[PDB]
Protein backbone atom coordinates (compact mmCIF):
# COMPACT_ATOMS: atom_id res chain seq x y z
CA UNK A 1 0.00 0.00 0.00
CA UNK A 2 1.55 3.77 -1.13
CA UNK A 3 0.08 6.83 -0.58
CA UNK A 4 -0.83 8.63 -3.55
CA UNK A 5 -2.29 11.84 -2.76
CA UNK A 6 -2.23 13.73 0.97
CA UNK A 7 -4.14 16.84 1.74
CA UNK A 8 -4.53 18.92 4.91
CA UNK A 9 -8.35 19.24 6.00
CA UNK A 10 -11.00 18.84 8.41
CA UNK A 11 -13.09 15.66 8.11
CA UNK A 12 -16.70 15.77 9.21
CA UNK A 13 -19.49 13.55 9.21
CA UNK A 14 -23.32 14.44 9.04
CA UNK A 15 -25.59 13.35 11.90
CA UNK A 16 -28.97 13.34 9.32
CA UNK A 17 -31.13 12.92 12.86
CA UNK A 18 -30.25 16.90 13.60
CA UNK A 19 -29.27 17.72 9.97
CA UNK A 20 -25.47 18.92 10.86
CA UNK A 21 -22.03 18.17 10.05
CA UNK A 22 -19.96 16.89 13.34
CA UNK A 23 -16.56 16.59 13.78
CA UNK A 24 -15.43 12.78 12.07
CA UNK A 25 -14.26 11.23 15.40
CA UNK A 26 -15.27 13.68 18.25
CA UNK A 27 -12.96 16.73 18.43
CA UNK A 28 -12.70 19.52 15.48
CA UNK A 29 -9.23 19.86 13.96
CA UNK A 30 -7.14 19.27 10.87
CA UNK A 31 -5.92 15.94 9.82
CA UNK A 32 -3.90 14.86 6.75
CA UNK A 33 -6.09 13.15 4.79
CA UNK A 34 -4.36 10.22 1.84
CA UNK A 35 -5.57 8.04 -1.02
CA UNK A 36 -4.40 4.67 -0.30
CA UNK A 37 -2.99 2.36 -3.22
CA UNK A 38 -2.89 -1.34 -2.22
CA UNK A 39 -1.61 -3.05 -5.43
CA UNK A 40 -2.70 -6.43 -6.27
CA UNK A 41 -6.53 -6.18 -6.32
CA UNK A 42 -5.94 -2.58 -7.33
CA UNK A 43 -8.32 -1.41 -4.03
CA UNK A 44 -7.75 2.61 -2.87
CA UNK A 45 -8.96 4.01 0.49
CA UNK A 46 -9.28 7.45 2.19
CA UNK A 47 -7.37 7.62 5.38
CA UNK A 48 -7.34 10.91 7.49
CA UNK A 49 -5.18 11.32 11.13
CA UNK A 50 -5.59 14.30 13.14
CA UNK A 51 -2.40 15.95 12.95
CA UNK A 52 -2.19 16.66 16.57
CA UNK A 53 -2.83 13.28 18.56
CA UNK A 54 -2.57 10.92 15.37
CA UNK A 55 -6.10 9.99 15.73
CA UNK A 56 -8.16 7.77 12.77
CA UNK A 57 -10.82 9.99 12.01
CA UNK A 58 -11.88 8.34 8.74
CA UNK A 59 -10.89 4.97 7.39
CA UNK A 60 -13.01 4.46 4.33
CA UNK A 61 -12.48 2.60 0.94
CA UNK A 62 -13.63 4.64 -2.39
CA UNK A 63 -15.51 1.91 -4.64
CA UNK A 64 -15.84 1.87 -8.47
CA UNK A 65 -18.20 4.33 -9.62
CA UNK A 66 -17.99 6.75 -6.40
CA UNK A 67 -19.53 9.97 -6.48
CA UNK A 68 -17.64 12.38 -4.96
CA UNK A 69 -19.14 16.00 -5.19
CA UNK A 70 -17.20 19.19 -4.72
CA UNK A 71 -19.92 21.47 -2.90
CA UNK A 72 -17.55 24.49 -2.36
CA UNK A 73 -14.05 25.66 -3.59
CA UNK A 74 -13.06 23.94 -0.33
CA UNK A 75 -15.46 21.60 0.25
CA UNK A 76 -15.87 18.13 -0.69
CA UNK A 77 -18.24 15.00 0.22
CA UNK A 78 -19.29 11.45 -0.18
CA UNK A 79 -20.87 8.79 0.65
CA UNK A 80 -21.45 5.42 1.64
CA UNK A 81 -24.89 3.55 3.54
CA UNK A 82 -23.84 4.10 6.81
CA UNK A 83 -22.79 8.18 6.65
CA UNK A 84 -21.89 11.08 4.44
CA UNK A 85 -17.91 11.83 4.81
CA UNK A 86 -17.27 15.86 4.50
CA UNK A 87 -13.59 17.68 3.84
CA UNK A 88 -13.04 20.75 5.00
CA UNK A 89 -9.88 21.45 3.10
CA UNK A 90 -7.43 24.56 4.54
CA UNK A 91 -7.30 25.75 0.94
CA UNK A 92 -8.51 25.74 -2.46
CA UNK A 93 -5.40 24.34 -3.90
CA UNK A 94 -5.50 21.30 -1.44
CA UNK A 95 -8.84 21.01 -2.31
CA UNK A 96 -8.07 20.63 -5.78
CA UNK A 97 -4.79 18.83 -5.42
CA UNK A 98 -7.55 15.68 -3.76
CA UNK A 99 -9.92 16.15 -5.89
CA UNK A 100 -7.80 15.38 -8.73
CA UNK A 101 -6.27 12.49 -7.14
CA UNK A 102 -9.66 11.22 -6.38
CA UNK A 103 -10.95 11.53 -9.89
CA UNK A 104 -8.23 9.80 -11.88
CA UNK A 105 -8.11 7.01 -8.84
CA UNK A 106 -12.24 6.63 -10.48
CA UNK A 107 -10.75 6.29 -13.59
CA UNK A 108 -8.14 3.45 -12.54
CA UNK A 109 -11.22 1.51 -10.95
CA UNK B 1 -25.67 14.88 -0.84
CA UNK B 2 -26.78 17.16 2.01
CA UNK B 3 -25.75 21.13 2.16
CA UNK B 4 -22.44 22.35 3.47
BR1 LIG C 1 -3.04 -3.16 -9.12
Amino acid sequence: EQSICQARAAVMVYDDANKKWVPAGGSTGFSRVHIYHHTGNNTFRVVGRKIQDHQVVINCAIPKGLKYNQATQTFHQWRDARQVYGLNFGSKEDANVFASAMMHALEVL
Amino acid sequence: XPPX
